[PDB]
């Protein structure tokens, strides 16, 4: 997904601290370690027709 | 950027679509005003002196 | 973590990324929960029309455009709930109608700027703005009764 | 449909006519508050 600084609104990017998969803003000292587990599922579309013609 | 993205639209499908123009701004260090006009003026050319 | 300065989902109504473990509304029902269901007072932010049915009252002139920084204070007109939602302001004579504006999410903090001296002045965050409201001019009712 | 309730009565006040202004923050979400951030100054021009 897209997440933003609460900070200064700019997005935030993944990276690694010295504990911790964290989220981190490329302009500001704004940082957030994970705890949990985070997921974003897309479901691409499915291959739903047989073709079967004629 | 989220200000940007507010503009653009608040639907799923429009933020995976303008993800990756985020992408590439950030690669750039782009951040302020002022270093994208400096970024423009770069890619201006003068009217034939 | 600090569960007042997560990150925060783009869609402002649904910042709840993560957790621990909205139908438009309209006038009526917004002042009738303001009301009924709670005692609680809010503060809203009302966009007027350009003018207003009134003159400058001895303002120095022209029929040029009577706000709200004209008018004195009291009571200036009623507001008037009618059957099946709809939602007058009777500001005198004529009847404007008051609808929702848009649905604002970001912050919207009232604040008081008084600047009692001039070196040095006081803000005031008076509270928080949660809906907007639109007047205009029931245009129908001035086309037909005239 | 006649008025058939909350007949509101609709004041004005002039106390706070040019001291009162509105700020909105276009990236702050309104749940998010600033009132326990210590704030510590604001340049302002009439
Ligand atoms: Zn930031």
């Amino acid at each position: 997904m897209l997440l933003f600084c609460p900070g200064c609104g700019n997005g935030l990017i993944v990276e690694e601290g010295q504990r911790c998969h964290r989220f981190a803003c490329n302009t500001c000292p704004y940082v957030h370690n994970i705890t949990r587990k985070v997921t974003n599922r897309k479901y691409p579309k499915l291959k739903e027709v047989d073709d079967v013609l004629g | 950027d989220q200000e940007i993205v507010q503009m653009i639209g608040t639907e799923e499908h429009v933020m995976a679509a303008f993800g990756p123009s985020l992408e590439e701004c950030q690669k750039a260090q782009i951040f302020t005003q002022m270093q994208a006009l400096k970024y423009i003026g770069n890619k201006v050319r003068r009217q034939r002196m | 973590i600090i569960n007042i300065k997560k990150e925060k989902r783009e869609t402002d109504e649904e910042t709840k990324q993560i957790l621990r473990m909205l139908p438009k509304d309209v006038s009526v029902a917004e002042l009738l929960r303001e009301l009924s269901l709670t005692k609680e007072e809010e503060l809203l932010f009302l966009q007027l029309p350009d003018t207003l049915p009134g003159q400058p009252p001895t303002q120095d002139i022209a029929e040029n455009a009577c706000t709200l920084a004209d008018l004195t204070e009291g009571q200036v007109g009623k507001l008037l709930i009618r059957k099946s939602g709809r939602v007058q302001l009777l500001l005198g004579k004529v009847t404007l109608d008051v609808t929702m504006g848009t649905a604002c999410s970001f912050l919207q903090e009232l604040v008081s700027v008084g600047l009692g001296d001039s070196r040095t002045g006081e803000m005031t965050v008076l509270g928080h703005v949660k809906h907007k409201l639109v007047c205009s001019p029931d245009f129908e009712s001035l086309l037909d009764h005239k | 449909d006649d008025p058939v309730v909350q007949e509101i009565d609709v004041y004005l006040a002039k106390s706070l006519a040019e001291k009162l202004y509105l700020f909105q923050y276009p990236v702050r979400p309104a749940s998010m508050t600033y009132d326990d951030i210590p704030h510590l100054s604001a340049k302002i021009k009439p």
